[PDB]
């Protein structure tokens, strides 16, 4: 989710 | 043949002692500030790119969440938060909220592929595709058919603990 954010 | 390049990667990831694997640490390196670093994404490219000729390497991959890997044209933007998609330069696939993905944009496309361990990345500069396979049966898992007008580099990225990739020998 947001965690991928920085992907 | 194919190695990380430290001087692109986010100071947050570890690199492997044989700069064939990487990991998300759990603090910012103080490492220079090239203007080929990626400062915010958590990415890191190969220290080698292609720009003709059919290229294979293959990737080990974590079994949670947190990668992607794929190519990169160089010009992909290295400085600030950026979008990871197709429109700025990442041809890729993805393991996150417990799904495989091949990240199209806008909308990413999920893959039924079943578990992967380890996938070959074949770049075709010549055609203009970058496709993956998953190295048990090398089933496809996906293909990007793109007119590349740029240099092409291996691109990894990992942006949680508890996964990995690693370029396999």
């Amino acid at each position: 989710t947001l965690e991928a954010l920085f992907q | 043949e194919l190695t990380l390049d430290p001087d692109t990667a986010n100071p947050r990831l570890i690199l492997s002692l044989d700069l064939k694997g990487v990991r998300l640490g759990e603090r910012a390196q103080d490492l220079p500030n090239h203007p080929c670093r990626f400062d915010t994404n958590t990415r890191v490219l190969a220290s080698c790119g292609f720009s003709s000729g059919r290229h294979h390497w293959e990737v080990e991959v974590g079994s949670k969440d947190g990668w992607a890997f794929g190519v990169a044209r160089e010009s992909v933007r290295r400085k600030g938060l950026t979008p990871f998609t197709p429109e700025e330069g990442v041809w890729a696939l993805q393991l996150n909220g417990g799904q495989y993905w091949a990240v199209t944009s806008p909308e990413r496309s999920p893959l039924s592929c079943g578990h992967l361990s380890r996938v070959r990345v074949a770049l075709d500069l010549e055609v203009g595709a970058v496709s993956f396979y998953a190295v048990e049966d090398m089933r496809h898992l996906y293909t990007f058919r793109v007119n590349f007008q740029e240099r092409v580099f291996p691109l990894f990225s990992v942006c949680s603990t508890g996964t990995y990739l690693r370029i396999w020998p």
